[PDB]
RNA sequence: AACAGUGGUAGGAGAGCGUUCUAAGGGCUGUGAAGCCAGACCGGAAGGACUGGUGGAGCGCUUAGAAGUGAGAAUGCCGGUA
RNA sequence: UAUCCUUGGGAGUCAGACUGCGAGUGAUAAGAUCCGUAGUCGAAAGGGAAACAGCCCAGACCGCCAGCUAAGGUCCCAAAGU
RNA sequence: GACCGAUAGUGAACCAGUACCGUGAGGGAAAGGUGAAAAGCACCCCGGAAGGGGAGUGAAAGAGAUCCUGAAACCGUGUGCCUACAAGUAGUCAGAGCCCGUUAACGGGUGAUGGCGUGCCUUUUGUAGAAUGAACCGGCGAGUUACGAUCUCGUGCAAGGUU
């Protein structure tokens, strides 16, 4: 008797949440959620009930302590010797978008289905995005 | 070195999609009406580019 | 009197490898892999019937706890409310009305609160 | 008395115990031997006394 | 209208005149069963239980008693000789929702 | 058994090296073609009982052919020509449908032999009377004679 | 209307025959017999002798007209295989598989 | 009915399933036996039916009896085929 | 509270492991070794400790899309307090 | 004959102590089944033939010659559902969509996606084990019998019982 949602009963709503001044794990954690359909009531687990989110001012994203300095973002390329690093200082100047991407895709699920998610994320480095056609509405996060 | 398992059907019968041969490269012969390989003499009726070889 | 195999061997074997149909390649055609794969099955079966009612009543909590979000409440706080209230409606029941009928569960909620807010 | 309606005396005859036929019996695979020494081995066993 | 009604240790939803199939009552094809644990009633007046909704009935007519479809209860412990086959067929009753006496 | 079949003296591969399973004879049991193990050996399947436990066995069967009413005594069983045709007579005249142990005080020829052919239908001496025989026939067709020599025996 | 010929136990290995038949199978029969005659394999011969087998038992027996029929179905089934022992090295023997081959065409009316 | 209990290797104990043969009784079968193939049926398990196809002459059932009575492993044996 | 003893039939076992505590041997080393003592594993599935026989919680007759708890948890992966 | 029924029963149901192996002594196989009857497929057609398709015979030829039955492995043809962003002890539980329609059942096939999940056996303190064993399928393949002993149970008779 559990109602499932299914492809045809979902309906995915439009978010933006404003990144400036918002502490980069906080923000990721309800943006995953919000991309789960955790806040839904028809949420299923194996179907992609959630609403797709812009993210701008990605720039903007605060972080505590000394993890602009100390925070590392490590990468290996599978040659020898290729780990590569950056800090988060380094993310947020050049790679802002792909440095809420990783604290996100992080916290989605694992599997065909989490990464089906991931791509309802949309962040921007600057306040501007080309999503008007959408008619995304304002999401201020709970906190 | 000997195989490790077996080779399943599946595995066996996706190796085996390349291993095809090609449809001749065939022609109809303007004389005789055969079907030719192109570039090459009527085995039929002797001809090739018009002339009774 | 010598008693030959005979047919009582097929017999028990077929009937292993009809419980294997729609198994992958050799499962579901060789008695030896398919009958370890239908005596797997049976301990999965088992275990899953456990986990099944696991699984949906972790479903029935995470439709609450959204229902419960869009009326100003946490889950904790709405079945402490409801436990208050002597409202006895089980989870599968409150996750049915958070889907099918949300201003009936937003009652349940509104009395939870009442409870609440004592 | 009928030859087509047969019955023992209850109790006076038992089916034979035959080990080594299975599991579900639990006489299956050692047939109540127990694993490995002398007294598992055909032929097995020492002497009386 | 609908109610939320308690039968075989477990809730259930139900509408007039739906068939639903719960545990075995002690009871005939073609008796009428009542149904007295009646925790919400829906639909235009709502009420509330505290348990239960005082006065509320639900009656329903028994269609068949049954047994579900067969499981192979199947049960090993790899390298230890323990197997354990066991067949299950869930006893139900199949009853007609007549009525919800809110 | 492995040491009666034919052959299988020589050890058919050596112990070690070749990598087959070791074999000690081509005739060993899980061969094709090898000893049986154990299996039928010529043996009697006979035994005896006590003799009051045979003596009670034949009054028992006796008793249950007059608590069936299965029991015809007769006064006297001289078939005159031996023929079939009138023991096969004599039989439907007592209304014995099924089978019969016809039973003599002696070696009775005439009624023996017209019997002999009848279907379930079988002759003995009072001596001759047997716990399966009595058992195995419907009705128990007894001289007045051999009434007397078998009580002679059991009582 | 269909009619059919088959080769039994014609001395080629399945495998070989297959390749050659996955070329003609569906195609209308003066296209197959083009493709057999200009395909330079040892099947093509034999399987062109069935196929034609096929239409002249379509055209005799059932009274098809050869110029409208396609090849509906073809395939090769295996046949018994003669065992062979090749002597190798160290006086060790390997088995040889001189497979056959069954080689069914049907050709039916389009 | 009530109350209590029911994980399990070695291992003890119990109750059963199925196989071939025999006896007795009672049946089936060229209007189609056994075997084989298929199915969404039945039993707590071993297992057992029913229906259809193939097959072309044998075979169940009941009670008791007797065993060459149950295989997935032995670098098992033989055959077939990867 | 329901064990205990005696007699008789049938066994299996005689490689143990780790953990806590008390000792020896060792270097107050060892996932070492050897005793004592209790537990678990062995022969114990379930939940926790990422994974993890031996730790923590807890003993699986079977079914349920009911409920309450244990250890452990309640920002997201991931059920529950941002 | 409560003996076997073609891997059984003789090694040998058949031209078997043959074939084959070995200098020799010696070792030592495999291999049964058309049909009631040959009525063993005249004739036509493709093909050099083999083989086939008709026709005829027959109850049956998908009984046409290692010709009763004809399992499985294994090899193919056709196609209902799925499949080219996916990390897989291959299932299991949850589950749309699509395709079906049954021994009529809270049905069958398929399975996007989600959760969980390291084969079986043996041997081990402990094995997913980077220990052992099995290529697969089929058949065959291991507590028996005799005579004694002892215990339990059963039956007969009982200070007797039994040959
Ligand atoms: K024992
Ligand atoms: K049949
Ligand atoms: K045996
Ligand atoms: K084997
Ligand atoms: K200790
Ligand atoms: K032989
Ligand atoms: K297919
Ligand atoms: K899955
Ligand atoms: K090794
Ligand atoms: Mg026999
Ligand atoms: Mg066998
Ligand atoms: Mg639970
Ligand atoms: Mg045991
Ligand atoms: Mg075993
Ligand atoms: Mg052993
Ligand atoms: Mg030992
Ligand atoms: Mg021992
Ligand atoms: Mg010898
Ligand atoms: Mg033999
Ligand atoms: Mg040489
Ligand atoms: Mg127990
Ligand atoms: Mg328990
Ligand atoms: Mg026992
Ligand atoms: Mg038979
Ligand atoms: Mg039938
Ligand atoms: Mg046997
Ligand atoms: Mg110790
Ligand atoms: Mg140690
Ligand atoms: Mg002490
Ligand atoms: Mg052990
Ligand atoms: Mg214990
Ligand atoms: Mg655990
Ligand atoms: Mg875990
Ligand atoms: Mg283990
Ligand atoms: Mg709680
Ligand atoms: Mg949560
Ligand atoms: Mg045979
Ligand atoms: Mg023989
Ligand atoms: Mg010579
Ligand atoms: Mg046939
Ligand atoms: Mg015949
Ligand atoms: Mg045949
Ligand atoms: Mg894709
Ligand atoms: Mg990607
Ligand atoms: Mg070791
Ligand atoms: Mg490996
Ligand atoms: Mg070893
Ligand atoms: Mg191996
Ligand atoms: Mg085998
Ligand atoms: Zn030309």
């Amino acid at each position: 008797t559990t109602p499932m949602a299914n492809a045809s009963t979902i309906e995915r709503k439009w978010l933006v949440v404003d990144a400036a001044g918002k502490t980069l794990g906080r923000l990721s954690s309800e943006v995953a959620a919000i991309l789960r359909g955790k806040h839904k009531p028809t949420y299923t687990p194996h179907v992609d009930t959630g609403d797709h989110v812009i993210i701008i001012n990605a720039e903007k994203i605060e972080l505590t302590g000394k993890k602009l300095t100390d925070k590392i973002y490590y990468r290996h390329t599978q040659h020898p010797g290729g780990l590569k690093s950056r800090t988060a200082l380094e993310m947020r100047t050049n790679y802002p978008e792909k440095m809420l991407e990783l604290a996100i895709k992080g916290m989605l699920p694992k599997g065909s289905l989490g990464r089906q998610m991931f791509k309802k994320l949309n962040v921007y480095r600057g306040s501007e995005h080309p999503h008007e056609a959408q008619k995304p509405e304002v999401y201020e996060l709970r906190g | 070195a000997v195989p490790f398992r077996r080779t399943s059907k599946m595995k066996k019968r996706l190796r085996r999609t390349h291993f095809k041969l090609n449809v001749p490269g065939m022609t109809e012969c303007p004389s005789c009406g055969e079907m030719k390989l192109s570039h090459r003499v009527c085995k039929a009726c002797g001809s090739y580019n018009g002339k009774d070889i | 009197p010598r008693v030959k195999g005979g047919t009582v061997t097929r017999k028990r074997r077929k009937k292993v490898l009809k419980l294997a149909k729609g198994y992958f390649g050799s499962k579901h055609t060789l008695y030896k892999v398919a009958n370890q794969q239908v005596m797997k099955s049976g301990n999965y079966a088992f275990r899953d019937r456990r986990q099944k009612k696991r699984d949906f009543r972790k479903l029935w909590i995470t439709r609450i706890n959204a229902a419960a979000r869009m009326n100003g409440l946490s889950y904790s706080r709405l079945m402490h409310g409801l436990k208050l209230s002597g409202i006895e409606v089980n989870r599968k029941m409150l996750a049915d009305l958070a889907v099918n009928d949300l201003t009936a569960f937003n009652q349940l909620a509104d009395a939870a609160k009442a409870q609440l807010n004592k | 008395m009928k030859l087509h309606e047969l019955k023992p005396s209850e109790g006076s005859r038992k089916t034979r115990n035959r080990v080594g036929r299975g599991i579900g019996s639990g006489n299956g695979k050692t047939a109540g031997k127990g694993h490995k020494g002398q007294n598992a081995r055909s032929g097995g066993g020492v002497r009386p006394g | 209208m609908y109610a939320i009604i308690k039968t075989g240790g477990k809730q259930i939803k139900v509408e007039e005149g739906q068939t639903v199939y719960i545990e075995k009552l002690a009871a005939e094809a073609g008796e009428t069963v009542t149904f007295e644990d009646v925790l919400f009633v829906g639909g235009d007046n709502v009420k509330v239980g505290n348990p239960t909704v005082e006065g509320a009935t639900v009656t329903a007519k028994v269609e068949k008693q049954g047994r579900a479809k067969k499981i192979t209860v199947f049960r090993y412990k790899p390298k230890k000789n323990v197997h354990k086959k066991q067949g299950h067929r869930q006893p139900y009753t199949k009853v007609t929702i007549e009525k919800i006496n809110a | 058994n492995r040491s009666e079949v034919r052959g299988g003296g020589r050890k058919p591969w050596r112990q070690k090296g070749t990598g087959r399973a070791r074999q000690g004879s081509i005739r060993s049991p899980q061969w094709r073609g090898g000893g049986v193990v154990f299996g039928p050996t010529p043996r009697s399947y006979s035994y005896k009982l006590p003799k009051k436990v045979r003596r009670l066995a034949i009054k028992s069967v006796l008793s249950s052919k007059v608590i069936d009413n299965n029991i015809i005594v007769l006064e006297d069983l001289t078939l005159d020509t031996a023929k079939t045709k009138e023991m096969a007579a004599i039989l439907k005249g007592l209304s014995v449908e099924k089978k019969a142990l016809i039973v003599t005080a002696d070696a009775n020829e005439a009624v023996a032999l017209s019997a002999r052919n009848i279907p379930g239908v079988t002759v003995v001496e009072a001596n001759g009377i047997n716990v399966l025989d009595v058992v195995n026939h419907e009705k128990l067709l007894i001289t007045k004679a051999a009434v007397e020599k078998v009580e002679e025996v059991l009582a | 209307m269909q009619a059919k010929a088959v080769a039994r136990t014609v001395r080629i290995a399945p495998r070989k025959a297959r390749l050659v038949m996955d070329l003609i199978r569906g195609k209308q029969v003066g296209e197959a017999v083009s493709i057999l005659n200009l395909t330079p394999r040892a099947a093509s011969p034999i399987i062109e002798k069935v196929l034609k087998s096929a239409i002249a038992n379509a055209e005799h027996n059932y009274e098809m007209d050869a110029n409208n029929l396609v090849i509906s179905q073809a395939f090769v089934d295996e046949g018994p295989t003669l065992k062979r022992f090749r002597p190798r090295a160290m006086g060790r023997a390997s088995q040889i598989n001189k497979r056959t081959s069954h080689i069914t065409i049907v050709v039916s009316e389009k």
